[PDB]
């Protein structure tokens, strides 16, 4: 039996998500991707430091905010510009999401030497798909 | 037969994305850009408002801190055209010597008590500091009052 | 006004604080997306449009003939003779490569300057005369 | 999930506003506004190629919907 | 009613020096999804054409990329996992431009260039005989 | 706790006009966002006996390169603001006979467009010269003698020589490097050596 | 089985457009390979293959310290290695082992 | 803080090959020809052979960044097969999918 990226049946009462309720036969046909750059189209360069870029970033967003990411990130590089839109939740203050969001964009533009933005959309709670 | 060729147009670098900017207003539905667009972190009032950017002003001032704090852990460049605004800042005198050279560069970097007791010292040495050496020393001096400027932390 | 002003003269520390209080009144935060861009790309953050693939890099302000004819720097060498042809083969090389500075390949041909200059003991025995 | 009839009559003034607003995002006549320009709109506005046209972005009457 | 009096235009100064000339931009683009790329061509078709532009557009045909790993951590040769990655094209032709107008729609078109999309301009650059072969010297 | 929760503000699409100047709400390239775009639209594939999921926490719409600030009312006006630093193309150039005619000589060049912090592309200094040697003044002797030199630069069919160039780091070096060999070329072409009578 | 005029005219065109002039065998027409291209521990590709793992860990380590970052795997070692020192499990000290 | 002490010695490897690669193949081009003296090129010979042991670039290995398995990995992105399956499964390599035909 296949395993990867799949969440497995249980008595109905696990809340998934769209993204982690599709397994990897659906990355083109029912989701999309979670990060879109071009190092992966043909004739394209840099596809590995854009890898290891983007591990880092979502561990770096993992801990950052820990228990406010409501889903997985969405990872955008246009030309220099990196844009990471994130989904957190409606439990930390917004004082305190202020405070992250403008270390988090510095400290990430000087380590990885370009024009970075964090784009949070909250949610009231995660977005159930269905229950497993 | 001749053919006309047209005189070319220049422009700054910045001129085609003041021409777009033209063309939009300001939309009344919104609260100031610099905000967060979402329903939860739009400020709702007068206070939120000072009280959102400060925050978000405080998270930079931490980043900085670190970033300046740590240099090591920002050196590596990999932008291309280099970007010397997204380099680490070094604050600290890098000249050991007790000359009136070495001195220039604590005047420049605004350390007011380290080039006050360095003019001292090169003044009981007997070395020759130049008048224009000792006039940017009084113009750092009487500018700050005798007094540190403000810094990140110490 | 002053027919000349004292350009040479560096500002003073008077000087430079009031420029910076000038620039502080008009100071506002941004208004939209297009004026965060207009900021980055004059502070040098984001790329300039359109899209130039050498922008910063010039080798030096070098021209085509450097690069490409090198056998300026092979005159130490002597005019005829094995060393003469396999230099000739390296200044070949040299010439074809887009990845080295023009600096860079003559301290390339300068480090075999020396090295034959150190062997010419051994090429004195093999017939072949260096400098 | 069930969908009562005042919820369903909710969506319908939506769609109804929505597809004002999508005509004058267009540059269109808000009143001769069809349901297949509402797709050729929406399909410029938010590009998906995902292969399954199910899971595409979709902006319909909700009595085809729900 | 808050609406700005005056706006001020970016200066754009007319130089002494003749414009370049451009017999035809060639702006291909790659992208791994289609629609993106539908979306994209319109934008810039009607780009061109509010510009006064002569654009052609056609697709080159797609590049699919496929390779096998194994689909077990450990032994179990038989089993495989294969994956693609899959590149598809649109070729915008331009021509007849000048260095000034080819200059202002790069910039537009490129500065909207959409996430995950790559582009190739190829600018072919209309030129003179030099001074040097008009005539032979020996 | 003092007071209750923080409430989240109802959406801003509501205040928005069904006659708003939408180019203004989307300046530029921003994320969607569910809060801003007055639209009902939906995304997902739906379970059985249901609906394509809302478009508040929407992850996929999120994922799509979306073209709001640049709809047809806003290229337009675009255009209009863009028209006054475009320059006129020669009337004279009608069709490209013409253009060969007078510009014989037509120099391509690559410009690569990536994402990432570095613009470098090693491609781009690649420079390519084409002329045809009809536009030349050639003599029988001196094009036989250039036929010859270039080799399969030349096309018999197009009679058009292509020198490609690659050697130095920078596209203008690559550029005068091909200037360079067009010149060197016609002239050794004319030039008669001594040896060429063993023919 | 080159005639005169056909191996001068190559010759003149090597010269011309800047390849080998002298007559070079295959084995050392490697010397001008070598020099045209990168020596492959030159490239970005070879040296810069790993990550700066140091940077990594301990950028993200001094975050931890600093209160801005938490380390969910760091918590995790922290509270089984904090449980074996009420259980007898501690490290010892180096050189005063066990043994000896 | 490198996965292992293996990737640490191919860390250490690497960074010497680069230190060397210009003495390297200036003295590998003296031996790699018929140019030059026999007696010469002997003496090359001894050189190069003296260098250092890690600054030969045979010996540098493409381990997998993340994990250091030294084989079945993909030079493009530089992971193991294990590794790299695991970020195309959740879809977070850009325009990576299951190919079916
Ligand atoms: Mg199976
Ligand atoms: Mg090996």
């Amino acid at each position: 039996k296949n395993r990867a990226a799949r969440v497995r049946v249980s008595k109905g009462d696990k809340p998934v998500t769209y993204e982690e309720a599709h397994a990897p036969h659906y990355i083109a046909h029912r989701k999309g991707w979670l990060s879109l750059h071009t190092g992966n189209l043909d004739g394209e360069d840099h596809a590995a430091e854009r890898t290891v870029e983007d591990v880092f970033l979502r561990k770096f967003m993992w801990g950052t905010f820990p228990g406010c990411l409501a889903d997985q990130l969405v990872l955008k590089r246009r030309g220099n510009q990196l844009e990471i839109c994130a989904v957190v939740l409606r439990q930390l203050s917004p004082h305190k999401y202020y405070f992250l969001v403008g270390y988090s964009e510095t400290l990430l533009s000087y380590f990885y030497k370009c024009p970075v933005r964090l784009h949070l959309q909250t949610v009231p709670s995660k977005v159930v798909y269905k229950y497993l | 037969e001749e053919v006309v060729i047209p005189k070319k147009k220049t422009w700054d670098k910045v001129a085609v994305l003041q021409a777009l900017a033209s063309t939009v207003n300001r939309d009344t539905t919104a609260v100031p850009y610099v905000f967060q667009d979402d329903p939860y972190l739009m400020p709702a009032s007068s206070l939120e408002s000072r009280s959102f950017l400060l925050a978000k002003k405080s998270g930079e001032n931490v980043a900085k801190f670190i970033i300046n704090s740590y240099p090591k852990y920002f050196q590596k460049d990999i932008a291309e055209p280099h970007i010397p605004c997204l380099m680490p800042e070094y604050f600290e005198p890098q000249i050991k010597d007790i000359s009136e050279a070495a001195l220039k560069e604590r005047i420049e970097l605004r350390k007011v008590k380290a080039s006050v007791d360095m003019f001292d010292q090169l003044l009981q040495a007997g070395t020759t500091v130049s008048l224009e050496t000792t006039n940017s020393l009084l113009d750092l001096l009487c500018y700050y009052g005798d007094q540190e400027p403000s810094t990140d932390y110490h | 006004t002053k027919e000349a002003p004292e350009t040479d003269t560096s500002p003073s520390l008077w000087d430079v604080e009031f420029a910076k209080q000038l620039a502080t009144v008009n100071e506002q935060p941004l208004q939209n997306g297009f004026e965060e861009l207009i900021q980055w790309t004059k502070e040098g953050k984001l790329w300039e449009f359109p899209i130039n693939n050498e922008a910063g890099f010039d080798d030096d302000g070098s021209e085509f003939h450097e690069h490409i004819f090198l056998e300026k720097h092979l005159e130490s060498f002597p005019k005829q003779g094995p060393i003469r042809h396999f230099m000739e083969l390296v200044t070949c090389g040299l010439s074809k490569n887009p990845y080295l500075s023009v600096k860079q390949k003559v301290e390339h041909i300068e480090w075999f300057r020396n090295y034959f200059n150190e062997k010419k003991d051994i090429l004195k025995e093999s017939n072949i005369q260096f400098n | 999930e069930t969908y009562t009839e005042d919820f369903i009559k909710k969506q319908i003034e939506e769609f109804n506003i929505g597809k004002r607003h999508l005509a004058n995002m267009m540059g269109e006549d808000p009143e001769t506004f069809t349901q297949e320009d509402i797709d050729r709109a929406i399909a410029y506005l938010f590009p998906s190629g995902l292969f399954e046209k199910r899971a595409r972005p979709v902006m319909k009457h909700p009595e085809q919907i729900f | 009613v808050d609406v700005p009096k005056d706006l001020t235009k970016p200066v754009v100064t007319i130089s002494d020096e003749p414009d370049i000339l451009y017999k035809r931009l060639s702006v291909l683009v790659k992208g791994h999804d289609k629609a993106v790329l539908d979306s994209y061509e319109y934008f810039a078709v009607l780009a061109a054409k509010e510009l006064g532009i002569s654009i052609k557009v056609h697709e080159p045909p797609r590049k699919i990329e496929r390779f096998t790993l194994l689909q077990s951590v450990h032994i179990y040769k038989k089993h495989r996992v294969q994956y693609e990655m899959r590149t598809l094209y649109r070729c915008l032709e331009l021509e007849h431009l000048t260095g000034s107008t080819a200059d202002v729609y790069l910039e537009y078109i490129q500065r909207n260039l959409p996430e995950g999309v790559a582009m190739e301009v190829t600018k072919t650059q209309l030129e003179q005989l030099p001074e040097h072969i008009k005539e032979p010297i020996w | 706790e003092r007071p209750p929760r923080r409430k989240a503000l109802p959406p801003r699409t509501e205040k928005m006009a069904v006659d708003q100047d939408w180019p203004s709400v989307y300046p530029v390239a921003a994320p969607f966002k569910p809060s801003a775009v007055p639209l009902p639209v939906r995304m997902g594939y739906p379970v059985k006996k249901g609906v394509p999921m809302a478009k508040e926490g929407n992850l996929e719409l999120l994922k799509i390169p979306n073209f709001l600030h640049l709809t047809p009312v806003a290229i337009k006006k675009h255009c209009e603001a863009l028209k006054d630093f475009c320059t006129e193309w020669p009337a004279a150039l009608d069709s490209d006979e013409k253009c060969e005619k007078h510009f014989p000589i037509e120099i391509d060049s690559t410009d690569y467009v990536s994402s990432g912090p570095s613009v470098r592309n090693p491609r781009a200094r690649v420079v390519v010269l084409r002329v045809k040697l009809s536009s030349l003044n050639l003599d029988d002797h001196a094009k036989k003698k250039l036929i010859k030199l270039v080799g399969e630069r030349y096309c018999k069919t197009t009679d058009v020589l292509t020198i490609k160039t690659d050697r130095c780091p920078l596209r203008r070096q690559n550029y005068d490097y091909a200037v360079y060999l067009l010149t060197v070329l016609y002239h050794e072409s004319w030039n008669t050596e001594e040896w060429e009578k063993s023919k | 089985s080159l005639s005169e005029y056909a191996f001068r005219m190559s010759r003149l065109s090597a010269r011309l457009f800047g390849e080998v002039t002298r007559p070079t065998n295959s084995k050392s027409m490697k010397v001008v390979k070598l020099f045209s291209e990168l020596p492959l521990a030159k490239k970005k590709e070879t040296y810069d293959w790993y990550p700066n793992h140091h940077t990594y860990a301990e950028l993200m380590q001094t975050l931890r310290f600093l209160g801005l970052y938490r380390d969910e795997h760091q918590d995790f070692m922290d509270e089984q290695k904090r449980l074996k020192k009420l259980r007898g499990k501690e490290k010892p000290k180096k050189g005063e082992g066990k043994r000896a | 803080h490198y996965v292992d002490w293996r990737m640490w010695r191919d860390v250490k490897r690497r960074k010497m090959a680069y230190e060397y690669a210009d003495e390297r193949l200036r003295i590998n081009s003296l031996r790699k020809n018929t140019i030059l003296p026999k007696i010469l090129q002997d003496v090359a010979d001894e050189e190069i052979a003296a260098l250092p042991r890690d600054s030969c670039p045979v010996r540098i290995r493409n381990r997998c960044v993340m994990t250091s398995r030294p084989r079945g990995v993909k030079r493009r992105w530089r992971l193991s097969r294990i590794v790299f399956r695991h970020l195309a499964d959740h879809g977070q390599l850009s325009g990576i999918q299951r190919a079916t035909w």
